[PDB]
């Protein structure tokens, strides 16, 4: 398989589609649209499905700029994929453009990295420069977190009583044999100390050589938050929640202000487990109690609820049916 | 007009005496100060000029504090965060005979819908007044429980972003000592929302990350990773595990060793859990934020006023000259204007003095001299601004006619009615 | 012609407020909301719709049957 | 309004001509306004506008 028939299964196990099926659903939803509206207007003869939709994938180059690429699906090296789709619809027989953005739930599940944030920002900037709608399909698990794995594997504990660890410990340290081969990478800051006659490097700040797990993800997240706040005021913004959304993934959705939510999904800021740990008892049993449709649809964060992703893409096209092709 | 300045009685070269602690504290104690706990008089200084802090909307949304104050005679708007637990009393409606008054417990360092709404309102009001904004950020994130998601916390979290993106004055975010910013609280006040005006600073005793250490441990340090760590640390576990993996011992010995290993694995969990939490905390430090470039600098609390005075003043003075530049050529962007000012400074002072830019005091004095001095050295910066203005006007005339040649013969004639004879000779001969 | 629509409900409606599981002494409640009256939720909803349909670029058809705002405590 | 705005290569939309007239008048007023407020650039705007004119226009420029 090696891709494309192993990621689809993982996506299906979570109650959502694979990301690279978003275009096919899109085409099929357009077909339904041409039929559904046929009772409302004297529409011209529809186009063939092969001529109903043409689209190009937006990928990042080595500098941070977009490239309109034609490539086989599944070639994504990051957890975000975006497209420019041109199509014909009943209200727009010749020309209608959108920028579609989506998370890949199967790449390092959900979570936003610096490159995902950069692609989001560039695709949104393209949408604003063109003045065309932005569509965001959210299936994420928040920002990206991580530890410095080498240090986690090569640290030692300075105990108060090495024969009884319940008398506590004083600090965490590296030995020189292991310090000398990591500190050159600016992965860790340590202070030399002498303890029991031994030279130890007590760790004071851990940085990590891996990129995409540190505070740089906050800088990215807030950055794209601003973009969404801008896009609402320039272009049309619509959001579809297929699996779940955590943290920034929910604010982006909220900053779109036009939310379609699939059944058995949840928009949360904190999970049930963390709340049950703070409160001291099993208060909540499911995340759907916290950000489910019984909460989001009745408090007005969610404009519409649907049963599956295909109906969601249909609802997107239905709302787009009422609105101009562009801000101009 | 610009924000008014006072010749304050409270110095700029003093230190802040009150130090934020790890235990709960009233945020006003760090803004205005407090009486000495051991004396009958004796005021312990805070951040702002004594007597200057003035609150608004006190009994509403008590988890966040907002007000106005002065720094060195410079008026500022102030936002700070309650760390203590507050109790919100909800009254009963007499229209319902079966209604009851309730008390809701609200923990500190947390957004609630009401506290987010208050923060938004304060930001909008202070920006529209024309003031710079000082934010003292100690938010652990948003409430995610059933009630607060039902009570629409996401909406006001988003309104915070919508507010900050539209600020036109300096916005200085500072993370005090023994304070943290976690995740959802970053993405709403990050400096990348409005880079032209927002700047973020951290103390040495501050923290910033996506999740708290415990939440990160709960994901990245499961039971099995704790056991893998025990495998290379605990002498007892190491002895037992090396013995159990030794071939050709016996069946009963292997069974006893395995049971002892299970007992040690479960016994040692609390200590290695605390170790994992410390390991997680070691990557939430401001040195990492400085190396990654998400804060502008790392400040010591005690001298912070002296920093923030001279920074703020400079920015205000820059905001004047940049504005004039923007008036000379409204087509320029902000980076062009910053580089232009850089170049003008180095050109007029000399390259040996080019290092005197990232020095808030010396450059603020220089900018003050160039902007406020008249009938004197005559402000070479002013002449440069005049030249930029002249070039813009000329470019606009040529741009306007080049797009519309059909009016050219009417624009020439009018411009030959207010010129000297020699200029008319130049017009005819050339 | 695409338009935005806002209309007013004249029947009396029942708002079910669920209980927070974190408070063992909480109870779910029923609130009667009368027709032809503004309430904060409905005023916010109307504001949100107006802002959205404006930013979409659509004209707004409002069908107004409001007797005023609820002034209770 | 539909006949005046959507029809082209036909009656030729007299309102379109009126809009073009308002536009040209505005452009001219802005040129004269910009130079009137800042005379210091006038001699530089003259020369550039003598580079893309017919010889009869140049004669009008010199004689008038
Ligand atoms: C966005 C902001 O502003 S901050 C908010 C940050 N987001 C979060 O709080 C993350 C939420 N944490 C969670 O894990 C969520 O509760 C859920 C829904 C993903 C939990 O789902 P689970 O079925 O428990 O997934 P699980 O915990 O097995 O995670 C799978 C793996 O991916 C990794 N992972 C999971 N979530 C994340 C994340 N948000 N970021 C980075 N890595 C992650 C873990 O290391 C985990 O390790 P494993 O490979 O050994 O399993």
């Amino acid at each position: 398989k090696d891709l494309l028939q192993s990621k689809r299964f993982q996506a299906q196990s979570l109650g959502t589609t694979y990301i690279y099926d978003i275009p096919e659903m899109f085409r099929q939803s357009l077909i339904k649209l041409w039929e559904s509206m046929s009772t409302q207007a004297f529409l011209p003869s529809p186009p063939l499905p092969s001529d109903m939709l043409t689209y190009t994938e937006l990928v990042l180059d080595d500098q941070g700029q977009l490239v309109h690429m034609n490539r086989l699906p599944g070639g994504n090296e990051i957890g975000m994929v975006a497209w420019k789709m041109t199509f014909k619809s009943p209200e727009y027989p010749e020309g209608r453009d959108i920028i579609v953005i989506g998370n890949d739930i199967t790449y390092r599940i959900g979570s936003f990295g610096p490159q995902e944030d950069l692609l989001f920002l560039r695709a949104s900037e393209l949408a604003r420069a063109e003045g065309i709608p932005r569509i965001y399909v959210s299936a994420n698990s928040g920002a990206r977190i991580g530890l410095a794995e080498e240090i986690r594997h090569m640290f030692h504990v300075a105990w108060v009583d090495p024969e009884d660890p319940y008398k506590g410990y004083r600090y965490l340290y590296l030995t020189p044999q292991d310090y000398k081969r990591v500190s050159a990478l600016n992965s860790v800051h340590c202070e030399h100390v002498e303890d029991e006659g031994e030279s130890r490097y007590k760790i004071t700040d851990i940085i990590g050589k891996e990129e995409g797990i540190g505070p740089e993800n906050l800088r990215g997240s807030g950055m794209i938050a601003g973009e969404s706040s801008l896009a609402y005021n320039e272009i049309i913004t619509i959001s579809l929640v297929t699996c779940r959304a955590i943290g920034i993934g929910a604010y982006l959705v909220r900053l779109g202000q036009r939310t379609i939510q699939v059944e058995n999904s949840h928009l949360i800021l904190t999970g049930a487990g963390a709340l049950n740990k703070v409160l001291g008892r099993e208060v909540y049993t499911s995340n759907n109690q916290l950000g489910g449709i019984q909460i989001m649809h009745n408090n007005g964060v969610t404009h519409c609820t649907v049963c599956d992703d295909f109906e969601g893409v249909f609802t997107v096209l239905h709302w787009l049916s009422y609105m101009p092709k562009s801000v101009h | 007009s610009s924000v008014p300045l006072l010749n304050s009685k409270d110095p700029i070269d003093r230190i802040i005496e009150f130090v934020p602690t790890k235990t709960p504290y009233d945020p006003r104690w760090m803004l205005a100060g407090r009486p000495h706990p051991t004396q009958k008089g004796q005021w312990l200084s805070g951040f702002f000029d004594y007597g200057s802090f003035s609150e608004i909307m006190q009994p509403w949304a008590q988890t966040v504090v907002v007000g106005r104050a002065r720094l060195g005679g410079i008026p500022v708007g102030v936002v700070a965060v309650e760390t203590r637990t507050v109790e919100l009393s909800i009254p009963a409606d007499p229209a319902n005979l079966d209604s009851e008054a309730k008390i809701i417990q609200q923990a500190g360092q947390v957004w609630f819908p009401d506290s987010a709404f208050k923060t938004y309102q304060a930001i909008k009001d202070f920006n529209r007044e024309g003031l710079p904004l000082m934010v003292f950020a100690n938010w652990r994130g948003f409430s995610g429980g059933m009630k607060d998601m039902y009570d629409q916390v996401l909406k006001f979290g988003a309104y915070i972003v919508d507010g900050l993106r539209e600020c036109c004055q300096p916005v200085l975010v500072y993370i005090p000592p023994q304070a943290e910013l976690r995740g959802g609280s970053w993405v709403v006040i990050d400096s990348s929302i409005n880079p032209r005006h927002m700047e973020m600073y951290a103390d040495r005793e501050s923290r910033g990350s996506v999740l708290e250490p415990e939440g990160t441990v709960e994901i990245k340090f499961r039971r099995k990773d704790l056991v893998k760590t025990m495998r290379r640390v605990d002498p007892v576990y190491i002895h037992l595990a090396e013995r159990l993996g030794t071939p050709e011992l016996s069946t009963a010995e292997r069974k006893e060793l395995e049971n002892k290993l299970k007992e040690r694995e479960e016994f040692l969990i609390p200590i290695y859990h605390q170790v994992a939490v410390q390991f997680a905390d070691l990557h939430d430090t401001p040195g990492r934020m400085q190396e990654k470039g998400v804060i502008s600098d790392i400040l010591d609390w005690k001298t912070s006023r002296t920093f923030f005075y001279w920074r703020l003043r400079r920015l205000l003075l820059e905001d004047l000259v940049k504005k004039k530049i923007h008036n000379a050529n409204p087509e320029l962007t902000d980076g062009q204007i910053q580089a232009m000012l850089r170049r003008w400074f180095v050109e007029v002072e000399g390259t040996v003095k080019a290092y005197v830019w990232d020095n808030n005091k010396d450059l603020a004095e220089w900018l003050e001299k160039q902007l406020t001095e008249e009938d004197g050295v005559h402000s070479v910066i002013e002449e440069n601004i005049k030249c930029i203005s002249r070039d813009y006007v000329l470019k606009q005339i040529r741009s306007l006619v080049q797009a519309n040649p059909e009016v050219a013969m009417d624009s020439i004639i009018h411009m030959t009615q207010h010129i000297s004879p020699t200029q008319r000779a130049e017009v005819i001969r050339i």
